[PDB]
DNA sequence: CCACTGTTACATTGTAACGGCA
DNA sequence: TGCCGTTACAATGTAACAGTGG
């Protein structure tokens, strides 16, 4: 009974595996926007918080 | 749940030894049956003569 | 050297360049890495490297140099 | 319904599929007279910007024999840009060599699979044939 | 914790406006009545440029 | 060295055929 | 049925690598 609990585990890791690519190719792309929208785009006009 | 997994593979471990631990005390205990059933048959002739 | 890995990445986490970091400051505050912005950090360590941190060993890198403290 | 539709998406897409046609010359409208077709066309062509009157202009004079498949390019084109947003629903595409594909699609039409699910089963069981060896 | 967020988007859309509103004038606003004195300030403004 | 060629691994767009579902 | 997602292609364009001979 164990051992299939083991293999669900593995998929939850390779799960968890592809939403850390996920996150960190997101957060790759944000960091050139960030740099870029630095000239005073962000600091209100972008970043409609609303 | 990898740890709990884990905590519940080393806690099954530990009960396969000591049935392992029972499995060997069986052994000894039937060849020390056996020994018994021999001195049985012995009486019983023993008896009969 | 392997280095070149946590140093670079540091950098594509936090928008600064590869000498900007100092060995001597924090992420924390020294950086401009918010609670977010350090998790999303620690965890694009852990995938580049292939491996796992925990909770605990994880908080422990707020400094510049642990990145590579814990690697090597 | 998967994937919500936008009209200002949606129409410029539309706009941009049918001058490309008409480019490649295909006749894009239902008028056989040369002129009529020209007016038409000159019209979709000063009707950039437009998704509400490009609409009205395909249902008044689109090609009868274009609609099927303007209608599955768009389902394409709107399911192809909802999946490139991530990496993991993005879709590789490769060239095979003809032995080895007839080979792939001969053993995915006998076991039912796609191309996709045939491959993934392979590579586990050589990675299983693998931890038996080893 | 949902009725904060239920609450959340009006208050920052307020807020921004606020901001924006403020920081147009020279002036930062704080309360109600403080708007109600730069509302009388703007009608004495008025009265004398015209 | 250098240029030109052959090849692989993609992307990009379009299309026909299935199969699900109102 | 007609729309809508989905697959398996076809055709063409490019970057990158490996060869070949001048
Ligand atoms: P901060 O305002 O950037 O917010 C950080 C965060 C709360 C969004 C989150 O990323 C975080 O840092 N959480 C701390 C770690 C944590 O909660 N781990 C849970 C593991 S199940």
């Amino acid at each position: 009974e164990m051992e299939n609990v083991q293999k669900k585990l593995r998929k939850l890791e390779r799960d968890y595996y592809q939403i850390r690519e996920q996150v960190v190719s997101a957060k790759a792309g944000w960091c050139a926007v960030m740099r870029m929208v630095k000239d005073n785009g962000v600091e209100r006009r972008l970043h409609r918080r609303e | 749940s990898h740890k709990q997994l884990a905590t519940e593979q080393y806690r099954h471990v530990e009960m396969a030894r000591e049935l392992a631990e029972q499995s060997g005390a069986s052994s000894d205990l039937e060849t020390d049956h056996q020994a018994a059933s021999d001195h049985l048959n012995l009486v019983q002739t023993a008896m009969r003569q | 050297t392997i280095e070149e890995r946590v140093k670079k990445i540091i950098g594509e986490q936090l928008g600064v360049k590869q000498e900007e970091v100092t060995n001597n400051a924090s992420f924390v505050e020294d950086l401009g890495a918010d609670s977010l912005d350090t998790v999303e950090l620690v965890m694009a360590l852990e995938e580049e490297f292939d491996t796992e941190i925990p909770d605990e060993e994880a908080e422990k890198i707020t400094t510049v140099q642990a990145a590579i403290d814990y690697i090597n | 319904m998967k994937y919500q539709q936008l009209e200002n998406l949606e129409c410029g897409w539309k706009w941009a599929y049918l001058i490309r046609k008409h480019q490649e010359g295909e006749p894009i409208t239902k008028y056989i007279e040369n002129s009529a077709a020209h007016a038409a066309v000159d019209k979709l062509i000063k009707l950039e910007s437009e998704p509400v009157r490009v609409l009205e202009w395909i249902e008044q004079h689109m090609n009868p024999d274009l609609f099927n498949r303007m209608k599955q390019t768009i389902r394409a084109r709107r399911k192809r840009h909802f999946n490139a947003e991530h990496q993991h629903t993005r879709k590789k595409s490769i060239d095979l060599d003809f032995p080895v594909w007839h080979r792939l699609s001969a053993l995915s039409q006998r076991r039912g699979n796609t191309l996709s699910e045939t491959i993934v089963q392979l590579i586990e069981d050589a990675e299983r044939k693998e931890k038996y060896a080893n | 914790i949902q009725s904060l967020t239920a609450r959340a988007p009006v208050w920052l859309a307020a807020q921004d406006t606020l901001n924006q509103l403020c920081e147009q004038s020279g002036e930062t606003l704080a309360s109600s009545n403080d708007v109600t004195e730069y509302m009388q300030q703007l009608l004495e403004r008025e009265r004398e440029a015209t």
